[PDB]
C-alpha cells in the first residue's frame, strides 16, 4: 500500500538502454553548462579589467586637469609681464602651447568613452550568459536526478556493476 | 613599433609631445625631455632635473612617482604614455611603498578605500602597524638572529664516518679542502679553516652553500643539515664559504541582548540585476545558519513573476528570539526560479552580528553570487563566503532590511558576562562506550559536559557539535568550559579549524593549541591553514594574526604565505581578505617585498613568452618557433627580467644567468616553457613554467607525499623519494622544479631496457646502490599512489633518476577520481628489484618489507591526513569536495581496521597486484 511512479521502462535491458540515454544527455549537458562557466568567469575578469581601466583614464584626465589648473594660474604673471616690453610672441606661444594641451585631454576622453560603450556591450553579455545558464540549470538537475532514480531501480532489481558500467561509460 | 609617443607635463604647466623608445629608461626619458623642454616657453624658471620625479598612473590605476630613473619605460607599464613632472616632496618612503605593493599583490590599495568599509579600514590600520613594528623590532635584533630570520635551516628529520669538505672564503680565488667527521658542529669546521696559513675569530663568521643562499650554523651536527646529507649520499664533496659577521649586517641594513526576547525576523525588499525565463516565477528560500547546522526551520518567499528588478516587500519571520542568535549566526539567501504550479540562480550569506559584536540593523544590499548545480544539491550555501560579490554593477542583488530591535544599538555579551552564566555509573560506561569509537547520544554527552572535558578532553570537538547553538544557555555554559579547557595536541586543534566550528571561541582555542607548532612543521600545514581562512567570517582575525606573526618571524613561512595567497587574488571571493593580507606582510617585509618583485617582473615575461610560443606553435613548425622564442628572450628588458633573482620555488636557490640556447617548450597541451640557468658562484638549475592549467592538484600531492617522506624518516626509513617543487603564482598559472638527469620510462624503453639504462648510469660497483635506490622510491611510490588513490600511472608520467630513483610526475587525478585504485606492482619494476633474475626471494622479500613498513607508519598518522585533507575541502578542487573524497583515504588506510587486520588485507591486495602484474604484462 505504498507507490512510486517514476521510471518510465519496466524490463532491465530497457531500464538500462534509458540509463545509457539519460547519462549521455547529462554528460552533454554538463559540458555545455561548463562552457558558459568557462565564459562566465572570463567576461567576470574582463569587464573588472575595463572597470579599473577606466579609473585609470580618469585619472589620467585628473593629472590633465590639474595640468589646466596650473597653466592658468602659473601663465597669469608672464603672459602681463610679456604684454610690456612687447613679446607677445612669448604670449602666443603660451596660448598655442595651451590649446596644444585641451586637444590632448579631447583625445583621451574620447579613448575612455570608447572603453564605456565596449564595457556597456560586455556588461550585456554577461546579463545574458548567466541567462543561458539560469535555463540550462532545470534541465541538468533533471537530468541527474533521472540518471540517479534509474540507477537506483537496477541496483534494487540486482543488476550488476558491469552492466551498470558499460551503459555509464 | 619600437618608439612610443610620449605626453610630458612640466610643472609651470607647459606640454611637450615626442618619441622615446620603450627600452629607454627614465633617466634617459629625462636628459631628452631637458634638451626638447630648452625650446619650449618658461624653460628658464624650472630648476634642475634631478629636482623633479616622473608620476605616471599605472596599470593598477593609481598615481605612482617614480623614484628609480633606471627603470625602463616598458617595464613601468604607465596606463597611457604620460609623465608628469612634480617635486621630490614628503615622506617618500610611504609613497614608494604603497605603490610597489600595488603591484605586488596585483590590485590597488585605492579599491581597498574605495570600499568605504569600516571593518577594511579598522584591518589595514591594526594589521599595518602590527606588522610594521616586528620589522622593526627585527631590524634591531643581532646578525645571528636575522640570519636565523631570514635563512632559517633546512635539517633533516646515524652513523659516524669520515669525509672531506672544500671550504673558501668571501672574496678569494683560493679554497681549502680538508677531512672532517659527519658527526662535527659547523663552529669546528669554521675554525679549522680559519687556520690558513698556520687576527679573526670563527664565532665572526658563518658558513654559507656557495652557490645558494642557504647557511650551516647553530648547535647541530653536518651530517643533519640537507646540503651535506645530500652530498654524503651522492658522494660528491662540499663546497662552503667563510662570510664575515660584518658582512651580515651589510645585506641586513635596509629599512542587554538576552533581554530581547522578540521574536527574530527581516524584511525583504527587492531583488535586482536578475536573469531568468519570463515564464518561471521567483523565489527567495532563507534560512539561519551556525556552520553546518540550522538553528531553525527555513522560510521561503511567496512566488512573484519573473523579471530584473522583483519587488517582494515582505516580512520573513523565523522560529528562533533574537535573544537565542549565537556569536556567529548566519542568515543565508538563495534565490530560485520555479514553474508557478527547480533552479537555483543565487545565493549570499549575512551575519547577523558586526565584526565589532553590534547586532546589525538597517538596509544592507546582498550582492549574490550565481549557484552552481553539484551532487548534494541542498537548498541554501551556508559554507558559502559571506564576502559581498565584488562585481557590483553587473552581479544579481537582494535589497533586505533587517528591523530596529531597540532604540539604542545592541552587541552580543562579552566574555565576563558570557561567564556569569556559566558556573551554574551507568552513565560513565555510557560516555566510554560513545567516545571510544545520534540523537539519544547527543543528550547524553551535553549532561556530561563536565565529565568530558575532565576524562575526555580530546573529544571537546565531539561535545561542541551536540551544543545547542540555537539556545543561548546551552551556548554560554559551552563557552564557559572551553575557557578552561585544558590544551590539545596539534593533531586536535587542526580539527577545530574545520568549518563545522564557527564559533571565534573555539577559533581561538585552536589556534593557542597551534603556537606550540615548530616553523618545519607549520610549513607542512600551510596550504590547509591558508585555505582555512576561506571559512572565516570576519577580516580580523586570529588565524590571520597567527599566520604574520609566523611569516614575520620567518622569511621562508612568510615566502609560501605570499605566493599561496598572490596565486588565488583572480578569485573574487577572496581577493580582498588576501589582498589585505599580502599589503600587511609586505609592510612587515620591505626588504623581502624587493626579492618577490624581481620574482613577479619575470614570471610577467615568461606569460608574455608563452603566449607569443602558444600562437606561433600553429603558425610554424618547433624549431623555428624554439629560435624565435630565444630573439624575444635577447631583449634587454626580457632578459633582465628573467635573470639573477631567488626561485619562487626554493627561495633559497639562485636563478643567475638563462641559457638561451638550452630554453624550449614542451610539447603538452599547454606548451609549457623549460627555461635553464647556470651560476658561476656555485648546480644548474632549471624550472617549467606552465600557464593555462590549474597545478594546485600537483602541489597538493607533492605536499602529501612530501610529509609522508618526513613521517617515514622519523622512523628511520628512507625510501629515497623526489618531492620536487610545485608552486602555483597565478590565474592558471605556475611553477614545477625541474629535476636534473632523469627520463619517463616510455623514453628509455623506447631507445631488460629499464636494467640497461641503470647499467650505463652506474657501471660496475655503481649499480648496486641504483637497484636499492630504486627498490626503495618505488616502494615508497607504490604506497604514497595507492593510499591517496592516484590513478592514470603509465610509463610517460613515471620517470627514473640517474641515480636509480624512481619518482612520479602530472598527478591530475586522485582520490579515485578522473572508484578504489587497486595497489599496483609492474612486472619491469619487480625485474629490476629482483637485479634481473627470474626468481630473486631475498630482494623481493625486503621490498614487500619496505612496502608494509610504509603503509603501516602512514596508518599511524592516518587522522592526520584526515584533518589536512577535511580542511582542503576549502580550496574548491573538483576532486576534493566532500566526504566521499576523504572517507576514501579512511579505506585505503583502514582505519576502521586494526593493524593487524589492516596489514593482513595490505598482504592479499600486494599479493594480487603481483599476479596481476604478470597478466597486465602479457
Ligand atoms: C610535463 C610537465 C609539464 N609536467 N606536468 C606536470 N608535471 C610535469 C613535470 C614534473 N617534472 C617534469 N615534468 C620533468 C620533465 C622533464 C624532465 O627532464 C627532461 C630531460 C626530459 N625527460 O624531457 C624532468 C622533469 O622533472 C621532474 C619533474
Amino acid at each position: 500500500y505504498q507507490q512510486d511512479q517514476v521510471v518510465k521502462e519496466d524490463n532491465i535491458e530497457a531500464v538500462g538502454k534509458k540509463l545509457h540515454e539519460y547519462n549521455t544527455q547529462f554528460q552533454e549537458k554538463s559540458r555545455e553548462y561548463d562552457r558558459l562557466y568557462e565564459d562566465y568567469t572570463r567576461t567576470s575578469q574582463e569587464i573588472q579589467m575595463k572597470r579599473t581601466a577606466i579609473e585609470a583614464f580618469n585619472e589620467t584626465i585628473k593629472i590633465f586637469e590639474e595640468q589646466c589648473q596650473t597653466q592658468e594660474r602659473y601663465s597669469k604673471e608672464y603672459i602681463e609681464k610679456f604684454k610690456r616690453e612687447g613679446n607677445e610672441t612669448e604670449i602666443q606661444r603660451i596660448m598655442h602651447n595651451y590649446e596644444k594641451l585641451k586637444s590632448r585631454i579631447s583625445e583621451i576622453v574620447d579613448s575612455r568613452r570608447r572603453l564605456e560603450e565596449d564595457l556597456k556591450k560586455q556588461a550585456a553579455e554577461y546579463r545574458e550568459i548567466d541567462k543561458r545558464m539560469n535555463s540550462i540549470k532545470p534541465d541538468l538537475i533533471q537530468l541527474r536526478k533521472t540518471r540517479d532514480q534509474y540507477l537506483m531501480w537496477l541496483t534494487q532489481k540486482g543488476v550488476r556493476q558491469k552492466k551498470l558500467n558499460e551503459w555509464l561509460g | 613599433n619600437q618608439s612610443v609617443v610620449v605626453d610630458f607635463l612640466l610643472p609651470t604647466g607647459v606640454y611637450l609631445n615626442f618619441p622615446v623608445s620603450r627600452n629607454a629608461n627614465l633617466s634617459t626619458i629625462k636628459q631628452l625631455l631637458w634638451h626638447r623642454a630648452q625650446y619650449e616657453p618658461l624653460f628658464h624658471m624650472l630648476s634642475g632635473p634631478e629636482a623633479y620625479v616622473f608620476t605616471c598612473i599605472n596599470q593598477t590605476a593609481e598615481q605612482q612617482e617614480l623614484e628609480d630613473e633606471q627603470r625602463r619605460l616598458c617595464d613601468v607599464q604607465p596606463f597611457l604614455p604620460v609623465l608628469r613632472l612634480v617635486a621630490r616632496e614628503g615622506d617618500r618612503v610611504k609613497k614608494l611603498i604603497n605603490s610597489q605593493i600595488s603591484l605586488l599583490i596585483g590590485k590597488g590599495l585605492h579599491e581597498f578605500d574605495s570600499l568605504c568599509d569600516p571593518e577594511v579600514n579598522d584591518f589595514r590600520a591594526k594589521m599595518c602597524q602590527f606588522c610594521e613594528e616586528a620589522a622593526a623590532r627585527r631590524q634591531q635584533l643581532g646578525w645571528e638572529a636575522w640570519l636565523q630570520y631570514s635563512f632559517p635551516l633546512q635539517l633533516e628529520p646515524l652513523p659516524n664516518r669520515a669525509l672531506l669538505v672544500n671550504v673558501k672564503f668571501e672574496g678569494s680565488e683560493e679554497s681549502f679542502t680538508f677531512q672532517v667527521s659527519t658527526k662535527d658542529v659547523p663552529l669546528a669546521l669554521m675554525a679549522c679553516a680559519l687556520r690558513k696559513k698556520a687576527v679573526e675569530q670563527p664565532e665572526d663568521y658563518t658558513l654559507q652553500v656557495n652557490g645558494r643562499h642557504e647557511y650551516l650554523y647553530g648547535s647541530y651536527p653536518l651530517c643533519q643539515f640537507q646540503y651535506i646529507c645530500s652530498c654524503l649520499h651522492s658522494g660528491l664533496t662540499p663546497h662552503l664559504t667563510m662570510v664575515h659577521s660584518s658582512s651580515i649586517l651589510a645585506m641586513r641594513d635596509e629599512q542587554s541582548l538576552w533581554s530581547l526576547e522578540q521574536p527574530f525576523r527581516i524584511e525583504l525588499i527587492q531583488g535586482s540585476k536578475v536573469n531568468a525565463d519570463e515564464r518561471m516565477k521567483l523565489v527567495v528560500q532563507a534560512g539561519l545558519f551556525h556552520g553546518n547546522e540550522m538553528l531553525c526551520k527555513t522560510v521561503s518567499s511567496s512566488e512573484v513573476s519573473v523579471c530584473s528588478e522583483p519587488v517582494w516587500k515582505q516580512r520573513l519571520e523565523f522560529d528562533i528570539n533574537i535573544c537565542d542568535l549565537p556569536r556567529m549566526a548566519r542568515l543565508c539567501f538563495a534565490l530560485y526560479a520555479v514553474i508557478e504550479k527547480d533552479c537555483p540562480i543565487a545565493w549570499a550569506n549575512l551575519m547577523l552580528f558586526d565584526y565589532k559584536d553590534q547586532l546589525k540593523t538597517g538596509e544592507r544590499c546582498l550582492y549574490m553570487w550565481p549557484s552552481v548545480p553539484d551532487e548534494k544539491g541542498e537548498l541554501l550555501n551556508p559554507t558559502g563566503t559571506v564576502r559581498s560579490n565584488p562585481n557590483t554593477d553587473s552581479a544579481a542583488a537582494l535589497l533586505i532590511c533587517l528591523p530596529e530591535v531597540a532604540p539604542h544599538p545592541v552587541y552580543y555579551p562579552a566574555l565576563e558576562k558570557i561567564l556569569e552564566l556559566g558556573r551554574h555509573e551507568e552513565e560513565q560506561l555510557q560516555l566510554r562506550e560513545i567516545l571510544e569509537r545520534y540523537e539519544h547520544e547527543k543528550d547524553l554527552v551535553w549532561k556530561l559536559r563536565h565529565e568530558v572535558q575532565e576524562h575526555f578532553p580530546e573529544a571537546l570537538a565531539r561535545l561542541l557539535l551536540v551544543t545547542k547553538w540555537n539556545k543561548h544557555e546551552d551556548v554560554a555554559q559551552m563557552l564557559y568550559l572551553l575557557c578552561s579547557w585544558p590544551e590539545l595536541p596539534v593533531l586536535s586543534a587542526l580539527e577545530l579549524l574545520d568549518f563545522s566550528f564557527p564559533d571565534c571561541h573555539v577559533g581561538s582555542f585552536a589556534i593557542k593549541s597551534l603556537r606550540k607548532l615548530t616553523d618545519d612543521e607549520l610549513f607542512q600545514y600551510l596550504l590547509q591553514l591558508v585555505q582555512v581562512l576561506k571559512y572565516e567570517s570576519y577580516l580580523d582575525c586570529e588565524l590571520t594574526k597567527f599566520l604574520l606573526d609566523r611569516a614575520l618571524a620567518n622569511r621562508k613561512i612568510g615566502h609560501f604565505l605570499f605566493w599561496h595567497l598572490r596565486s588565488e587574488m583572480h578569485v573574487p571571493s577572496v581577493a580582498l581578505r588576501f589582498g589585505l593580507i599580502l599589503e600587511a606582510y609586505c609592510r612587515g617585509s620591505t626588504h623581502h617585498m624587493k626579492v618577490l618583485m624581481k620574482q613577479g617582473e619575470a614570471l610577467s615575461k615568461l606569460k608574455a613568452l608563452n603566449d607569443f610560443v602558444k600562437l606561433s606553435s600553429q603558425k610554424t613548425p618547433k624549431p623555428q618557433t624554439k629560435e624565435l622564442m630565444h630573439l624575444c628572450m635577447r631583449q634587454e628588458a626580457y632578459l633582465e627580467a628573467l635573470s639573477h633573482l631567488q626561485s619562487p620555488l626554493d627561495p633559497s636557490t639562485l636563478l643567475a644567468e638563462v641559457c638561451v640556447e638550452q630554453c624550449t617548450f614542451m610539447d603538452s597541451k599547454m606548451k609549457p616553457l623549460w627555461i635553464m640557468y647556470s651560476n658561476e658562484e656555485a648546480g644548474s638549475v632549471g624550472i617549467i613554467f606552465k600557464n593555462g592549467d590549474d597545478l594546485r592538484q600537483d602541489m597538493l600531492t607533492l605536499q602529501m607525499i612530501q610529509l609522508m617522506d618526513v613521517l617515514w624518516k622519523q622512523e628511520g626509513l628512507d625510501l629515497r623519494m623526489t618531492p620536487y617543487g610545485c608552486l602555483p603564482t597565478g590565474d592558471r598559472t605556475g611553477l614545477i622544479e625541474v629535476v636534473l638527469r632523469s627520463d619517463t620510462i616510455a623514453n628509455i624503453q623506447l631507445n631488460d631496457a629499464l636494467l640497461n639504462w641503470l647499467k650505463s648510469k652506474n657501471p660496475g660497483e655503481a649499480l648496486d646502490r641504483a637497484i636499492e635506490e630504486f627498490t626503495l622510491s618505488c616502494a615508497g611510490y607504490c604506497v604514497a599512489t595507492y593510499v591517496l588513490g592516484i590513478g592514470d600511472r603509465h610509463s610517460d608520467n613515471i620517470m627514473i633518476r640517474e641515480s636509480g630513483q624512481l619518482f612520479h610526475i602530472d598527478f591530475g587525478h586522485f582520490l579515485g577520481n578522473f572508484e578504489r585504485v587497486p595497489f599496483i606492482l609492474t612486472y619491469d619494476f619487480v625485474h629490476v628489484i629482483q637485479q634481473g633474475k627470474t626468481n630473486n626471494s631475498e630482494k623481493f622479500e625486503r621490498f614487500r618489507g619496505y612496502c608494509e613498513r610504509a603503509y603501516t607508519i602512514l596508518r599511524r598518522h592516518g587522522l592526520l591526513f584526515l584533518h589536512l585533507f577535511a580542511l582542503m575541502r576549502a580550496a574548491g578542487l573538483p576532486e576534493l569536495s566532500c566526504s566521499k573524497d576523504i572517507q576514501y583515504l579512511k579505506d585505503s588506510l583502514a582505519l576502521g581496521k586494526t593493524e593487524e587486520e589492516a596489514l593482513k588485507h595490505f598482504r592479499v591486495k600486494f599479493n594480487e597486484a603481483l599476479r596481476e602484474s604478470w597478466k597486465t604484462k602479457v
